[PDB]
């Protein structure tokens, strides 16, 4: 509704659908587009959930860094992944590359997901204690 | 529709 | 702070 991290966390889980049905249609020199795509959408939502940190218990504030530090790590892995499917176009290893790539971003977005439910939740036992 | 999405992926 | 160490993941693409 009014809520920004739950929108970015959306936009981000439509990039990674994209990504999915668009390697089909794209040459190895073009997955470097797309993920900077989810890269982007991604610096979005964890810089709305930068904003909402300073207004809740620092006993959320720790686990809550803890998935963001885990999107960036995830990030990095598919990125990794893009670079290895586009090292192994035109080899042997070509697809299963490609299927990592997928699962790196798979991963990605439900790791987004689960960011989602610890603000929610630390936002709730925010209310209370007030 | 997040939870649409999100079964859309599987 | 977490967008800082991803604007440097960002950077290596």
């Amino acid at each position: 509704t009014d809520d920004l991290v739950y929108l970015n966390v959306m936009e981000l889980v439509r990039a990674v659908l994209e990504l999915k049905n668009e390697l089909s249609q794209l040459p190895p020199e073009g997955y470097v587009v797309v993920v900077k795509n989810v890269g982007l959408t991604l610096r979005k939502l964890i810089g709305s959930v930068d904003d909402l940190l300073p207004s809740l218990p620092s006993s959320s504030r720790t686990e809550i860094e803890g998935t963001q530090k885990l999107l960036n790590k995830d990030l990095a892995e598919l990125i990794n992944k893009m670079r290895l499917a586009q090292q192994n176009a035109v080899t042997s290893l070509s697809e299963e590359c490609k299927r990592q790539m997928l699962t790196a971003s798979h991963t990605l977005a439900v790791d987004a997901k689960n960011l989602l439910d610890a603000v929610d939740q630390a936002k709730v036992l925010a209310n209370l204690a007030h | 529709e997040l939870d649409e999405l999100m079964a859309s992926l599987s």
